[PDB]
RNA sequence: ACGAGACUCUGGCAUGCUAACUAGUUACGCGACCCCGGUCGGCGUAACUUCUUAGAGGGACAAGUGGCGUUCAGCCACCCGAGAUUGAGCAAUAACAGGUCUGUGAUGCCCUUAGAUGUCCGGGGCUGCACGCGCGCUACACUGACUGGCUCAGCGUGUGCCUACCCUACGCCGGCAGGCGCGGGUAACCCGUUGAACCCCAUUCGUGAUGGGGAUCGGGGAUUGCAAUUAUUC
């Protein structure tokens, strides 16, 4: 028996992606392909279909860690604001992405409302996620 | 550098013309003995004087001193 | 063990001068100077200006 | 109406609303901790108050 | 693949602009005034083309298109508030605006400042900074 | 229970110094053999404590330069880690014994310093101390290839080893080569 | 009843000698008594300049106020707590009693 | 019923790294993942430097837990690194004959000191007139 | 009371009381 | 002391395709930069020709990296 | 006698002491999931200070060894040792035409005092530009820019007196800047296990003033305030 915290992370969050893409259930918002992540980045991303990677690292950030809501999950994906002249700062993400990334995962049998504000996850998520990182941990073995 | 000041070296110069048979060539005892017998109200001018202590008597059993 | 009286302004003259006047025992620096001494800055309000006491 | 033209410009924020609170000076305030003092009467009353030099 | 294909433009003729092929589709067309890496990645992603093919060896039925979302892209599901020239101080419409399109709206509103005689539209006139800012220690290239 | 020690995937051993001037200054032999380029430090709080520093780590900490750079150490280990993969599978031989080689070749031998008052080129000719040598073909090798791989096509991995391995023979190609020649002939001219 | 008092001053000695005077008040009066919890210090620091005009070099103070506090826990009745704090209290030392 | 354990914390700036090490069998796993999978892979080796300089037949029955926070990267992959062979050290010495806490030492220490004792270095305080604990504002003359 | 401003607060009314 | 204004090539022409599939698997060591070098092609299509013969199963790779990529020739023992 | 030293604060360490449901650890039980063990800052309870907090103590003195020295004051090197030069605070006689009358209900003289040089209200200015100088911020790139994923802190601040204006997890709406009902915190309790950046991994880019650099400039939308034009800020 192997976790997700015996294997590694990268290729973890690249299998889930793959295969919340193959269960097709997540409810890709239309506004996906125009939007920027937050207010610090420049362009759009490359990967077309990033929602479903997206998903997955929420997945996994709410399994290594519950309680987390929307404005303490936009705080994972922070960094610096090249404020051009200015000295950069460090800024938060995008609320509503969060929203609907959360909003996806509760329609979808993963992520469970934890009682006092907080998202946690759902028994049939985690042995999801289980047999994912048993799959990784096969095929790299 | 590491130099003795009026306080140190007269203060052990006056424990060794006052006691001898007390004092040893042993720090830790004599180190002891100055916490016991003078008012000190510090710790690194105690352990000051009981090293010149020590190096005092170092000098007594070879030869006399002057002072 | 020792006292210093300074008085500061002007003095039967235009221009200012100060007087000092010590005697006894006296410490500046460290923490001993702290918890030793005293030291009271007042003033006295003469008919050409105004007279500085520093006393400790 | 002189009365109500005296206060036409409400002073509820700003540099002008704010004074010390023993010269009567407007200028390099004290906010920290509810003080509302001044740097210079802060360095000469604060003795007393507890403020001592270590660091 | 890797090899060139079959007639292969070097210099492209968009809206009389000269454009190499030679780069990045979605880096090649901004070549065009108006339009920018930001919009270069939206007008490609409603249309089906690929970002990782060069801007030489694209077909003309994909170029057409691309030229049809990016004069008229409203109708294209395009939000409001991604286009430039939204609100116009004439007629009220939102529209992306092209390359001299955008000279002369520029030389319109620069002419409708100084007619109507505004602080901004002097200061254009005059040659100085119009947004405002300590122009004592700075800009030394304003007279020789 | 290691046999011998392997500095991540390179042999320790059977390498050897020529110049017996640089026998204890150099530290590759089976005493001061790490595994990694990156260690604790207390290198410089003493007057000749460095010596004892391995060659590897002091071109590490050597190459971080230029502002930019500073502080960042794990980039320069992977740099050194690439580096040394391209000497091996370029020349065929361990790159510690090409690194070694270097030391000796890009030394200088004897530097001319300033001498009289001030104002004049008055100088006059001396020779350096070994560990002196050492610093200079270090710093001269770093700045070899940082100015080789700055505003080209070529990488900073690839142009740290085409300078370990032209100065390891001395074909007249490298900068710090040049520069050494150049240094010996300025302090011969005045002697 | 789960009586809780506190303990605050500005100097430290003070401090430790009543709080030693409780506990061992509380020790002599046959009772069981938890030990003083030691709360993290708060320091209240404002740096200011030395000149009052703007004129010399730039030199600035640092202030200083060191803040101590401590938890006291009893298992008495509200009299006892009263009788054992009302007597021999230190002129610097702040005290509140709560209770639950 | 009896059963024997030891807690032996190590640091090098203000990371702690507690370790625990009791009978079991041999697994090594800081913060619940294992040490080949601690971010960044470049200090691996470094991080595998007690196991793999004593043997794996040290470490064929005791498992290892430790919890680390504080600092950041390469102070936590130290003080990990610190923690490991201390924990092993005190481990030998309180259960076993120390002929073995000698013989494990003695190339501990031969190999590096920080193995065994910590690094007394911090960050020296902020003066004003600078950017820097040393460093000095540019004084303009003229 | 209904106020009950903080203990830094407090030291420092008292000291500005005592000033 | 001329300039040379480094007009690399994007996609292949019929002599540098085959003279690359026929030189280049020859090298000691193979590297985008140095096969950029010697035949004035563009960065992004060294790197698209050795993920292509990596692909055919005749480059040998040694180590992966983001910033850096070393290809060799089969071994001829 | 003063100054230095001496003194105080802080950092480095003690598996020993005194104590912790506002800090935890270890065991046991109840749970979730994987293949008999592993993971969980999920829940609860019998010991303790190993982590944390802070009080009293201890330790380091040129103490030991080998050299140099008038064998005096001392210097060099080394072993054991967490340290064999941590940093700051305080700081003498004598003065300077040094700065402050615009910090002061500290102040002498002089001026003004109702058509005021006190006072209050409204508008403007302190930001105005052929130029010169100083302290600085951002870059001139491929040890790099962009796009995803991974993972790591410590000093601090917080609902106010005339004094309106605090820090914010959570659910909804919108790309985003932001918006109403919704809870906690007079604070090791809530923000908060302060998921900080630089770094690490993998694509895109490839010597081109280029996807470096983001000055200047046009259009639109929000918050603060009685009011933003000379763009407050985003």
């Amino acid at each position: 028996g192997v976790t997700v915290k015996d294997v590694n992370q990268q290729e973890f969050v690249r299998a889930l992606a793959a295969f919340l893409k193959k269960s097709g259930k997540l409810k890709v918002p239309e506004w996906v392909d125009t939007v920027k992540l937050a207010k610090h980045k420049e362009l759009a991303p490359y990967d077309e279909n990033w929602f479903y990677t997206r998903a997955a690292s929420t997945a996994r950030h709410l399994y290594l860690r519950g309680g987390a809501g929307v404005g303490s999950m936009t705080k994972i994906y922070g960094g610096r604001q090249r404020n051009g002249v200015m000295p950069s700062h460090f800024s938060r993400g995008s609320k509503s992405v969060a929203r609907r990334v959360l909003q996806a995962l509760e329609g979808l049998k993963m992520v469970e409302k934890d009682q006092d504000w907080g998202r946690k996850l759902t028994p049939q998520g985690q042995r999801d996620l289980d047999r994912i990182a048993g799959q990784v941990a096969a095929a790299k073995k | 550098g590491r130099v003795r000041t009026k306080t140190v070296k007269k203060a052990a110069r006056v424990i060794i013309e006052k006691y001898y048979t007390r004092l040893g060539n042993d720090f830790h005892t004599n180190k002891r003995v100055c916490e016991e017998i003078a008012i000190i109200p510090s710790k690194k001018l105690r352990n000051k004087i009981a090293g010149y202590v020590t190096h005092l008597m170092k000098r007594i059993q070879r030869g006399p001193v002057r002072g | 063990k020792g006292c210093e009286v300074v008085v500061s302004g002007k003095l039967r003259g235009q221009r200012a001068k100060s007087m000092k006047f010590v005697d006894g025992l006296m410490i500046h620096s460290g923490d001993p100077v702290n918890y030793y001494v005293d030291t009271a800055v007042r003033h006295v309000l003469l008919r050409q200006g105004v007279l500085g006491i520093k006393v400790k | 109406g002189h009365q109500q033209l005296y206060w036409s410009h409400p002073r509820k924020f700003g540099q002008g609303s704010r004074s010390c609170r023993v010269c009567s000076n407007r200028h390099g305030l004290i906010r920290k901790y509810g003080l509302n003092m001044c740097r210079q009467c802060f360095r000469q009353y604060a003795k007393d108050i507890g403020f001592i030099k270590l660091d | 693949s890797l090899v060139i294909p079959e007639k292969f433009q070097h210099i492209l003729r968009v809206l009389n602009t000269n454009i190499d092929g030679r780069r990045k589709i979605a880096f090649a067309i901004t070549a065009i005034k108006g339009v920018g890496r930001r919009y270069a990645h939206v007008v490609l992603r409603k249309a089906d083309i690929d970002l990782t093919k060069r801007a030489g060896e694209l077909t003309e039925d994909e170029v057409e298109r691309v030229i049809t979302i990016m004069q008229n892209p409203r109708q294209y599901k395009i939000p409001d508030w991604f286009l430039n020239r939204q609100k116009d101080v004439k007629d009220g419409k939102y529209s992306q605006v092209l390359a001299n399109g955008l000279d002369n709206k520029l030389r319109e509103d620069l002419e409708r400042l100084k007619k109507i005689r505004a602080h901004r539209g002097l200061r254009h006139f005059w040659g100085l900074r119009v947004r405002g800012q300590h122009t004592k220690t700075t800009g030394r290239r304003g007279r020789t | 229970t290691p046999d011998i020690k392997l500095f991540g995937k390179w042999s320790t051993d059977d390498v050897q110094i020529n110049d017996i001037s640089l026998q204890d200054y150099i530290a590759v032999k089976e005493k001061y053999a790490k595994y990694l380029p990156h260690s604790a430090g207390r290198y410089a709080a003493k007057r000749f404590r460095k010596a004892q520093c391995p060659i590897v780590e002091r071109l590490t900490n050597s190459m971080m330069m230029h502002g930019r750079n500073n502080g960042k150490k794990l980039m320069t280990v992977r740099i050194v880690k690439h580096a040394f993969e391209i000497i091996h599978l370029l020349t065929g031989e361990n790159p510690l014994q090409v690194l070694v080689n270097a030391i000796i070749n890009s030394g200088p031998r004897e530097d001319s310093t300033r001498i009289g008052r001030a104002g004049t080129v008055r100088r006059q000719a001396v020779d350096v101390s070994p560990l002196r040598r050492v610093n200079q073909a270090i710093w001269l090798l770093c700045t070899g290839a940082r100015e080789a791989a700055f505003r080209n096509i070529k990488t900073i991995a690839e142009c740290l080893a085409d300078e370990l391995i032209n100065a390891a023979k001395g074909s007249s190609n490298s900068y710090a080569i040049k520069k050494k020649d150049e240094l010996e002939r300025v302090a011969k001219s005045n002697r | 009843h789960r009586i809780r008092i506190t303990l605050t001053s500005r100097n430290v000695k003070s401090l430790e000698k009543v709080c030693a005077d409780l506990i061992r008040g509380a020790k002599e009066k046959n009772l069981k008594v938890k030990g003083p919890v030691r709360m993290p210090t708060k320091t209240l620091r404002i740096t200011t300049r030395k000149t009052p005009c703007g004129e010399g070099s730039k030199t600035w103070d640092r202030f200083q106020m060191r803040i101590h506090k401590r938890l006291i826990d009893l298992h008495s009745p509200s009299e006892i707590v009263k009788q054992i704090t009302s007597i021999s209290i230190e002129p610097g030392v702040e005290v509140e009693v709560t209770i639950a | 019923g009896p059963l024997q354990s030891v807690q032996v914390f190590g640091r090098k700036k203000t990371a702690t790294a507690v370790a625990h090490c009791k009978r079991g069998n041999g697994l090594i796993k800081v913060n619940g993942r294992p040490l080949e999978m601690i971010e960044p892979r470049t200090l691996q080796y470094k991080l595998l430097e007690p196991v793999l300089l004593l043997g794996k037949e040290r470490f064929a029955g005791v498992d290892i837990r430790v919890r680390v926070k504080g600092g950041g990267h390469v102070a936590q992959i130290y003080a990990i690194r610190q923690s490991i062979s201390k924990a092993l050290v005190a481990y030998y010495q309180k259960y076993v004959d120390e002929a073995s806490k000698k013989e494990i030492k003695d190339i501990l220490i031969q190999y590096d000191r920080t193995l065994l004792v910590a690094d007394p270095r911090r960050c020296e305080s902020k003066k004003f007139g600078g950017p820097g604990a040393r460093a000095r504002y540019q004084k303009s003359y003229r | 009371m209904a106020v009950q401003i903080s203990k830094k607060r407090k030291f420092v009314a008292d000291g500005i009381f005592k000033a | 002391k001329v300039r040379d204004k480094l007009n690399n090539l994007v996609l292949f022409d019929k002599a540098t395709y085959d003279k690359l599939c026929k030189e280049v698997p020859n090298y000691k060591l193979i590297t985008p930069a140095v096969v950029s070098e010697r035949l004035k092609i563009r960065g992004s299509l060294a790197r698209a020709a050795l993920q292509e013969l990596l692909s055919k199963g005749l480059i040998k790779l040694v180590s992966k990296h983001r910033a850096q990529v070393i290809y060799t020739r089969n071994t001829k023992g």
